[PDB]
């Protein structure tokens, strides 16, 4: 950002967290991103210089799997990028040579690895309220 | 209308719903719900959101 005085201060909204996570789908940079802190920093930064909104608002659900947000509203949701684990069917004493995915060294990252994908029921269907009334009260 | 700004700096935004204005441009404010105001321009008839303290009130 060039120097400018800041705009002013005001606090996350519904609208604006739906109109912001809409432009920011039609624009482009952020569907199909890999998530870190340093990302999301940039991301909060810029909604923060820009429009005014202090960045305490984009906290997701805690994992693992989908992380939904929980300022509703907001269009995007955090989704591991590894494919989903077809938990069946566990054979005998060769199913290290029938599955190569269940061989010691292949496992997933301690560490799930997420990307930011838009989805537009979060306008209407407040998932992190459901998975989580303890965070509202 | 009774309530004209003028702006003290240059104000790019990206988004449709702000009114984008430059230095020195003379706006008509149509609402003033908090700091975020809503704007026309003079010269443009355009019209949108403004931070208020990028602009300054003046007499007539």
């Amino acid at each position: 950002f060039p120097v400018r005085p800041q705009v002013p201060l005001r606090p996350m909204t519904y609208k604006a967290a739906l109109d912001i996570s809409h432009f920011l789908k039609e624009k482009g940079g952020l569907e199909g991103l890999i998530w870190s802190q340093r990302r999301q920093e940039i991301l909060d930064l810029w909604i923060y210089h820009t429009q005014g909104y202090f960045p305490d608002w984009q906290n997701y659900t805690p994992g693992p799997g989908i992380r939904y947000p929980l300022t509703f509203g907001w269009c995007f949701k955090l989704v591991p990028v590894e494919p989903e684990k077809v938990e069946e069917a566990n054979e005998g004493e060769n199913n290290s040579l029938l599955h190569p995915m269940s061989l010691h060294g292949m496992e997933d990252a301690e560490k799930e690895v997420l990307v930011w994908r838009f989805d537009s029921k979060l306008a209407f269907h407040h998932m992190a309220r459901e998975l989580h009334p303890e965070y509202y009260k | 209308e009774d309530i004209i700004v003028v702006a003290l700096y240059d104000y790019y935004s990206p988004f449709s719903w702000d009114l984008s204005f430059q230095k020195g441009d003379q706006m008509v404010v149509l609402e003033e719900s908090g700091e975020w105001w809503k704007a026309r321009s003079l010269a443009t008839r355009k019209e949108g959101y403004i931070p208020s303290n990028y602009v300054a009130r003046v007499d007539s």
